[PDB]
């Protein structure tokens, strides 16, 4: 047997007390199922995760945060940016202005990250940190730019470590 | 390759019945659902009916409810649709369509057959 | 750039950064593969970061070997694509090594 | 360690050295690419569900222990 | 529950041009929108699924934008093989899966 | 393994000449192929290398001929080309195509020795 | 770019005679040296590669030694087929440089 989304959402109806907030990172899809008088006209949302199971949730600030995040995850420009990176001199086919404005809204103008890693340098582990600086801009001409500056350093600006000069045979 | 071949579609007056069929190949016909979507010449698309993977639950459009009966044979990998008790409808092309579930309750038409033309008029 | 038959006159001397300068260039297919992978991983992280989700799952996938080798290739020969739609470059200082790429796309 | 092997030839500036089977250690050439090349490396050794309450009870009465979230 | 409306009914784009065809939802559709291409006298073919992901057999020229209520299909460098009728459909409210009246893209 | 040559002959000063060779008994794509020349009564001189199907910069030349000679490969027919455009009098010699190290050999990118040569083609520059 | 000094410049020996031939490179090349044989009128044939590896099909009498700026290649049991020209080739860096050729003739 297979039911219709309305039956699925109203299965647990009514919802009287709040649900635990969850992170958008865990969810992979969402569906808005509206109800009428049967559940005080409440708007339920069926949230699909990567483990193949549905979570019906009442509209809330965090649920909306999930909706907005999942909404923007699959925007075209995010998907085709790597394919544009693979194609060399002949590689570019223009993008739409609607995605340019969506990219602007979703992507923050600048982000900086420090990420620690350990590399095995013979018998010792050398801790080093990568300072990542990235810019995402949508100019007034609906042009989009993504700049990244990846940098590896030693925890105390030490020279000639094993994170700097890793000397790979290629 | 996935092929859906529609057959059994002719011309009847009102009150008579037509029985479309769709021969499915390229898939076990058991993993996914089948649908019917009609398109009247120069008009939009209209959903007609859906049958669940196990044929236990059928669904129909309000504009067609009561008249039609969808069926499937998971052993034969074949789809039928009996259009009993007919009437006035300009919708000409009936297309058999295979679906695909993105998630439990997220499924849409994935493949379409060449469709059979059905005209119903006295 | 590195010109062998200049440094190898000596068996007991090598200029600073000789290895990375005189290293074998990356095969085109590995440069493109790694570039596509790194740009995808970092763009996915930037996206998550914007929404306030510091997604560690995307971060762990970054292989420092791939990026370091790209640094060697873009310092070796910088690359571009095009109104150039791509531009990458590598820098090597005694205290830090860095890679800076920029993929731009136009709508107008 | 990278310091001792560099000290074997400081003038190589952390660039690989080459040990011949005779025993002499010299500064390494990028183009000898043999195993006898000290101080180089092929790869870097770097190192950076909703369960319903009924499902929980059912998935806890079996494995008789308390903590079930590994 | 959600009737999908499309505009314009006919859009005249010169070859190799860019067409932005709109689809507006009467009621929330989330990201459950799919676009189908239908060339004359042929069965429809899935074109785009999700709000943006293009289905196999359609080149990168076709981009899918939109969220919530407004969705727009953008077709760049429109070649001869791109002139057909495009329908947008919602798969959020099930019985019945509603389509728009479609938009025809004809050579200018 | 066999290597068969073609081209060569006479060429007016400042003219052009094509020497090519076809490779059999081995995967022409999977090996780098160099050209070597012998002047009458002199030693051998290296003309250049064509890389082993994995490189975008596919040609290397000696400094004297770096600005005048072009090495190429067929799109799919497994042929090696060496075009001597605007040949000079000091380029008169017998040109052999030879096979270098395999793409799995580390040495081939930066150098190597040869192992097989073709029968050769005589290129004479005179008026 | 790398000068090649071959010794001796010309040599004569009989069948059964021992010849040793040296080749010198201007700067040190580890082992990227090869030895070739040119029969008059023929194309060259590789004889020894990697300085010391004897190529299959070549008589086992050859044996290579040396390094740096001086390498040597012996011809222990001269055979009636051993009248030809032997040439050294440097493979450490581009451009490859060759010797003047060593003429081995019967006595």
């Amino acid at each position: 047997t297979y039911s219709k989304p309305h039956d699925a959402a109203t299965f647990y109806c009514p919802f009287l007390y709040p649900s635990p907030p969850r992170s958008p990172l865990q969810f992979s899809g969402f569906q808005q199922v509206s109800t009428g008088p049967e559940c005080r006209n409440e708007t339920l949302y069926l949230l699909y995760n990567r483990e193949g199971q549905t979570l019906v949730e009442r509209s809330s600030t965090w649920v909306k945060k999930v909706i907005w995040y999942l909404s923007g995850r699959n925007q075209t420009i995010l998907q085709r940016m790597p394919q544009t990176a693979s194609k060399p001199s002949d590689g570019n086919v223009q993008i739409s202005v609607e995605d340019a404005k969506i990219f602007g809204a979703h992507m923050v103008p600048k982000q900086t990250k420090l990420l620690r890693f350990v590399v095995n340098d013979g018998t010792r582990y050398q801790m080093c940190v990568m300072k990542l600086e990235s810019w995402a801009h949508v100019f007034r001409d609906y042009s989009v730019s993504f700049q990244v500056r990846l940098t590896f350093t030693e925890a105390n600006n030490q020279t000639y470590t094993f994170c700097t000069h890793p000397n790979l045979i290629v | 390759l996935v092929e859906l071949v529609e057959s059994g579609g002719g011309v009847v007056q009102p009150g008579r019945s037509l029985r479309l069929s769709c021969a499915a190949s390229g898939f076990t016909f058991s993993s996914d659902g089948m649908h019917w979507v009609r398109q009247s010449p120069g008009r939009g698309l209209e959903w007609v009916a859906f049958i669940s993977s196990d044929g236990s639950t059928p669904y129909y459009a309000d504009s067609v409810k009561g008249r039609f009966t969808i069926s499937r044979d998971n052993s034969k990998n074949t789809l039928y649709l009996q259009m009993n008790s007919l009437r006035a409808e300009d919708t000409a092309m009936y297309f058999c369509a295979k679906d695909w579930a993105l998630f439990r309750w997220l499924r849409t038409f994935d493949h379409w057959g060449q469709g059979t033309l059905v005209t119903v008029s006295s | 750039q590195c010109q062998r038959e200049t440094a190898e006159k000596n068996d007991y001397y090598r200029v600073p950064h000789y290895w990375d300068a005189c290293s074998r260039a990356l095969p085109d297919q590995t440069r493109y593969k790694y570039v596509e992978q790194l740009v995808d991983l970092t763009l996915n992280y930037h996206y998550d970061a914007s929404h306030g989700l510091d997604n560690f799952d995307v971060l762990k996938r970054i292989n420092v070997t791939e990026v370091s080798l790209l640094i060697s290739d873009f310092r070796r020969q910088n690359r571009r694509g095009g109104r150039t739609t791509f531009n990458a470059a590598g820098s090597l200082a005694p205290h830090a090594r860095s890679l800076e790429f920029s993929v731009r796309l136009f709508a107008n | 360690t990278r310091q001792v092997v560099h000290n074997k030839l400081t003038s190589c500036n952390y660039n690989p050295l080459y040990l011949e089977a005779d025993g002499r250690i010299r500064c390494g050439k990028v183009n000898d690419k043999a195993q006898y090349l000290l101080g180089a490396a092929g790869s870097v050794p770097y190192r950076w569900r909703i369960v319903g309450l009924d499902q929980y009870l059912e998935s806890v009465k079996k494995h008789k222990r308390l903590d079930v979230c590994r | 529950e959600t009737v999908m409306t499309q505009s314009p009914a006919t859009l005249s784009v010169s070859p190799g041009g860019r067409a932005t065809l709109s689809c507006r939802a009467s009621q929330s559709v989330g990201i459950n929108l799919a676009w189908y291409q239908q060339k004359p006298g042929q069965a429809p073919r899935l074109l785009i699924y999700g709000a943006s992901t293009r289905a196999s057999g359609f080149p990168a020229r076709f981009s899918g934008s939109g969220s919530g209520t407004e969705f727009t299909l953008t077709i760049t460098s429109l070649q001869s093989e791109d002139f057909a009728v495009y329908y947008c459909q919602q798969y959020n409210d099930w019985p019945p899966w509603t389509f728009g009246q479609g938009t025809k893209v004809e050579i200018k």
